[PDB]
């Protein structure tokens, strides 16, 4: 299962 | 930028033995940017129905693909990897040896 | 037997050809089972071993309604890189990245990760305390401040430290078979002569699961990696590893040389010898 999000940069 | 020119293995799945069938691989690592071009050859022209694992990178961030075909050897056949990448002038050529 | 959950992407634009191009991919130590490609012609995210296939469809609707929201914040990411170097719209460029855990025999969870490169370059980093980032350069300080701003850090170590590990248990139970085996190389060393003065003695190492590996070639024996060839480890294309050593040693010399494997796989580690 991946993360809920991605980072914004 | 960062270029880094791709690493080229060409070898069976199995052991070779003429008459015998095996998969050609081509295994293409280390590279940067992710464009690349992998043929296999049989005799010095292209292979058709060649295929190719999932784009991938490693935990350094470069780049690699398996090239592969089911393939019988026969002694005096040149099997071979062209490899072209914008961190070459020209195209790649590695030889199959059995080997290797 | 040390094991790992990793999630990876690439971000790739290619400017007046479409969006970027984005892939997603997970894997358990070696395996990749899952991925995504947005150039697929219906994007979603998909199995790749057949231990995933299991899982129901609120497990893939929310896998690959998650993806897409990670494609189009990597896009942004993207854009907003660009115009931290000051890089033309005309220019193609990567954005990488990697979030993962590692368990430990046991344990569990010895370290969690998580990195983004631009360009082949490091960028931005989490820590190993997981509550801090390593920036490579100004542009990414940036980047690093407004994490630090909007506290990100901890939501990071809660995935890493809660569903990254228990997932990872899922999946090393679900595909126990595949992922818990650890098939040993078979082994075997070629001579290669060249008369009468010198041979090429070559260690193989076959169908072995996982990639870890190391062979070293020893002299009566006490350790040569200088004359000593030694190939990246390769896919064999049926989920087996393989890799060799090679050494040119002196004609008539070749018992006082000796390949030395070590392996998850060995009992007890392995000694080879030419005959
Ligand atoms: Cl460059
Ligand atoms: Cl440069
Ligand atoms: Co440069």
């Amino acid at each position: 299962k991946g993360p809920p999000a991605a980072l914004t940069l | 930028m960062i270029q880094r020119t791709p690493k080229i293995q060409v070898y069976s799945r199995h052991p070779a033995e003429n008459g015998k069938s095996n998969f050609l691989n081509c295994y293409v690592s280390g590279f940067h940017p992710s464009d690349i071009e992998v043929d296999l050859l049989k005799n010095g022209e292209r292979i058709e129905k060649v295929e190719h694992s999932d784009l991938s990178f490693s935990k350094d961030w470069s780049f690699y693909l398996l090239y592969y075909t089911e393939f019988t050897p026969t002694e005096k056949d040149e099997y071979a990897c062209r490899v072209n990448h914008v961190t070459l002038s020209q195209p790649k050529i590695v030889k199959w040896d059995r080997d290797m | 037997m040390s094991h790992s959950m990793r999630y990876f992407s690439a971000a790739v634009s290619r400017p007046g050809r479409g969006e970027p191009r984005f892939i997603a991919m997970g894997y358990v130590d070696d395996t990749q089972f899952v991925r995504f490609d947005s150039d697929s012609a219906s994007p979603r995210m998909e199995p790749r071993a057949p231990w995933v296939e299991q899982e129901g469809p609120e497990y893939w609707e929310e896998e690959t309604r998650n993806t897409k929201a990670h494609a189009q914040t990597d896009r942004m990411n993207l854009q907003t890189l660009r115009g931290y170097y000051n890089q033309s719209e005309a220019s193609s460029h990567t954005l990488q990245w990697m979030i993962g855990c590692d368990l430990g025999s046991d344990g569990r969870l010895i370290r969690g990760y998580e990195r983004y490169a631009y360009d082949g370059k490091d960028y931005l980093a989490l820590n190993e305390d997981l509550r801090s980032w390593t920036a490579a350069d100004t542009a990414a300080q940036i980047s690093k401040r407004k994490c630090e701003a909007a506290n990100v850090a901890e939501q990071r170590r809660a995935y890493l430290e809660g569903t990254c590990v228990e997932w990872l248990h899922r999946y090393l139970e679900n595909g126990k078979e595949m992922l818990q085996r650890a098939d040993p190389p078979k082994t075997h060393v070629t001579h290669h002569p060249v008369f009468d003065y010198e041979a090429t003695l070559r260690c193989w190492a076959l169908g072995f699961y996982p990639a870890e590996i190391i062979l070293t070639w020893q002299r009566d024996g006490e350790d040569q990696t200088q004359d000593v060839e030694l190939v990246e480890t390769r896919p064999a294309g049926d989920g087996t590893f393989q890799k060799w050593a090679a050494v040119v040693v002196p004609s008539g010399e070749e018992q006082r040389y000796t390949c030395h494997v070590q392996h998850e796989g060995l009992p007890e580690p392995l000694m080879l010898r030419w005959k």
